[PDB]
């Protein structure tokens, strides 16, 4: 149901991919 | 008598003071502080800016909802119970940082009661690599 | 483990959010507010510029004592109380301002609940009067 | 005893003196 949580894990994810 | 204008007044001096709280609060602080301060700021916008679609969505579920408060602070801070990554805490200060630019009118104690206490220690919890993170 | 940063990283982010909700606030000002608000700033830092020692000396009373709050707010309110002149309330403005200005190491909260409530309602009323001495 | 409330008339008094 839209977990806030997740999104923000995969916003995260994506985040830390970069190097 | 002339009374229109006193809840204009009301709100902007709520404002410059606040602004000049925040001089205050920024003039006592040394270079090194004012440098990781400065870089805080570029990187929560850069992710505001690439990331706006993604927020947007998370802010919809978050704002238009009459739901009271820390049900909202429940809601952001699975993200930091599980995952303690520096990343995660900047994606969600960088969500909060949204929050606090659309909520204009409303009160600002609504913002810092989410920020603070809880919150804002969790964020805190091994702040060295959360600076690394963003300082490089 | 590395926790000698969290404390910093702490007073930064009640510094850059407090700092966001200002903006946001100042963003759903229309032109004629964003004037009014403009007209506060330069005016308030005229006096305290040509008015510093004067302040210094009401502010070495205030602060360097050991005592509770809202004794200041009695302290400062009495000249709000008698003369309800617009000029009044920009002198005590200013000084309000001073305050803020030099308590940035101290708690936000602790310069707020001195201002809102029955304080900012005083200098609100009839503020029609209070703009037209600040804008002209 | 050197009353905030009597300076900050004294204030207010010399600022609407200039006009």
């Amino acid at each position: 149901t839209k977990k806030l949580s997740e999104c923000l894990k995969r916003i995260g994810d994506e985040l830390d991919s970069n190097m | 008598a002339a009374i229109e204008f006193d809840e204009i007044v009301k709100k902007l001096l709520n404002i410059y003071i606040n602004d000049i709280c925040t001089t205050g609060e920024k003039r006592l602080l040394n270079n090194y502080e004012k440098s990781i301060l400065d870089r805080i700021y570029k990187s929560c916008e850069y992710i505001k800016k690439n990331y706006e679609l993604d927020f947007n969505s998370m802010y919809n579920q978050i704002n238009i909802n009459d739901i009271t408060t820390s049900d909202i602070k429940s809601k952001i801070i699975e993200a930091l119970l599980i995952d303690s990554r520096p990343s995660v805490k900047l994606a969600t200060l960088s969500f909060i940082s949204l929050i606090a630019e659309k909520w204009g009118e409303k009160n600002r104690a609504k913002i810092m009661e989410i920020l603070s206490n809880e919150i804002v220690e969790k964020i805190s919890n091994n702040g060295k690599d959360f600076i690394d993170f963003i300082d490089r």
